[PDB]
């Protein structure tokens, strides 16, 4: 994706294009004239961490000034399905970013549900958890949601709910 | 997948297929040039070097200048809803413009999609 | 005038509403109690409406549809009552449903008077 | 059980040739398949001790602990916890040089699904 001034284009490189219709792109062919990184080396890696070193409280979060972060609220419980939160964290920790240019993450959800997915996340850096529920204004203001960069909302029990209508309420 | 996942390469695919997880590694002179890839970012044409085209500059002129200057690929525009209307307001919501034509004006309150290289 | 009643309607609930709304000692009863629900009525509700010919009506369709709300013609409604289930296993789901009804109705018409229940 | 529990590192360290592996798909709730009657013909007495085929089990530690009470007296038995579907797990026991591989299904009795049988 966008190499610059160090690549010479070979024959039949098959570039991708953006245009209105496939007829207009046709004019292109007819031209008239320390373990910080993963083993692969693509995502930052860290030693496994116990969940008690990342579980926070309201006072801990209020002391810990978090700015320029991402808040991912989660609705769920011990009997709901799984979303694969590792699949969400993974694109956000690429080797492209520098270590101090990364984005902090917190989770505002039920710790009992989050146990079932914490075993797939301990290898990632700069992850924090705040137990509670997203509806609590105290919990929302603890993570300084005013200064956040994005506030993702999900729902683990979206599919298996009872009522056909009234979804994601 | 290689644009939005972060990396979808034969090496990582083979490693994931073999292991079903990831393992920590070590830094080497090789496999560290793999960092050089383009990411996604948004500029701000108010205080940067591109602020001089924020009045009525041509989108294609801005694109060509960005390329010939810093290899700086720009292909999307984030613009306020009532930007077309001259009546001032306090609306924050912005729509998304994909693939602008060359003869395009630039509102001074524009947010521009971008991809940037690695330093 | 006429009022709109939407939500969980079942024989005992409509009986409790009717026997206290259409009592003779309350002289002003000259309002039309139009109903609203999604499922088709059954049991003896049809006979109840039959003996209460000139005082009640009924309609079919959910309350979250603006076309349905236009059909029931609440644009001139004096008020809009709501009946909420109090026997549900989960109290919070039904209460979120009531909030959903309120936001839909207020989005359609932003000045009518609503008297809703809570659990 | 501690004398025979293996790990991936010492499994890679050791060398095994002409052995027999066994995969077990079971847990605590699964019924006793019965495997003493499988180990015994291999640990018969007709052939000499030097020409005796080594056995390594790949299955859940809970099930194997449940069944270990009737198997510990048979010599030249090794155990390796994990899962049989992991490519690294199978690669660690030298499948290529193996004699033959067996696969069982402990919970075959209690599964009642018409499809997905022995998936």
């Amino acid at each position: 994706i966008n190499p610059g001034n160090h690549l010479k284009i070979q024959e039949g490189t098959l570039g991708f294009f953006i245009a209105s219709d496939a007829k207009e792109v046709k004019r292109a062919f007819f031209y008239c004239k320390v373990k910080k990184y993963d083993s692969t080396g693509m995502f930052h890696w860290c030693a496994p961490k116990e969940i008690e070193k990342v579980i926070l409280t309201r006072s801990e979060a209020a002391m810990t000034v978090l700015s320029g972060h991402v808040v991912v609220c989660i609705f769920g419980d011990v009997s709901s399905a799984l979303i694969g939160l590792r699949n969400l964290v993974m694109p956000l920790r690429a080797s492209n970013f520098h270590y101090h240019e990364l984005k902090h993450i917190v989770f505002v959800g039920s710790i009992e549900y989050l146990k079932r997915e914490w075993e797939t996340l301990h290898n990632f850096p700069k992850v924090s958890i705040l137990p509670g529920t997203p509806l609590s204004r105290a919990d929302l203001r603890a993570v300084n949601i005013n200064l956040c960069d994005m506030c993702v909302i999900l729902s683990a029990n979206q599919n298996n709910i009872d009522d056909t209508s009234l979804q994601d309420k | 997948r290689t644009l939005v996942t972060g990396g979808a390469t034969p090496e990582l695919e083979a490693l994931i297929a073999e292991e079903n997880a990831l393992r920590g590694g070590y830094s080497t002179p090789q496999t560290l040039a793999n960092r050089d890839r383009c990411r996604v970012a948004q500029l701000a044409l108010l205080d940067g070097p591109f602020a001089d085209l924020g009045d009525g500059g041509c989108y294609g002129d801005l694109f060509c200048k960005a390329l010939k200057t810093y290899n700086m690929l720009c292909f999307g525009i984030y613009r306020l809803r009532d930007a077309h209307l001259s009546t001032p307001s306090q609306c924050t919501k912005r729509y998304v413009i994909t693939n602008p034509p060359y003869e395009f004006e630039l509102v001074p309150t524009d947010l521009i999609f971008c991809l940037m290289q690695f330093d | 005038k006429h009022i709109v009643v939407c939500g969980h309607i079942t024989l005992e609930s409509v009986s409790n509403f009717l026997k206290d709304f259409l009592h003779k000692d309350r002289d002003d009863v000259n309002v039309e109690i139009v109903f609203l629900h999604n499922i088709s009525p059954n049991l003896e509700l049809e006979a109840l409406f039959k003996r209460h010919f000139t005082q009640v009506e009924f309609y079919q369709g959910s309350v979250l549809n603006p076309h349905d709300l236009a059909r029931v013609k609440i644009e001139s409604a004096d008020a809009c009552l709501i009946l909420a289930n109090k026997y549900c296993a989960d109290p919070d789901a039904e209460d979120a449903s009531n909030i959903m009804r309120v936001i839909s109705i207020k989005n359609y018409h932003p000045k009518i008077r609503i008297i809703t229940q809570m659990l």
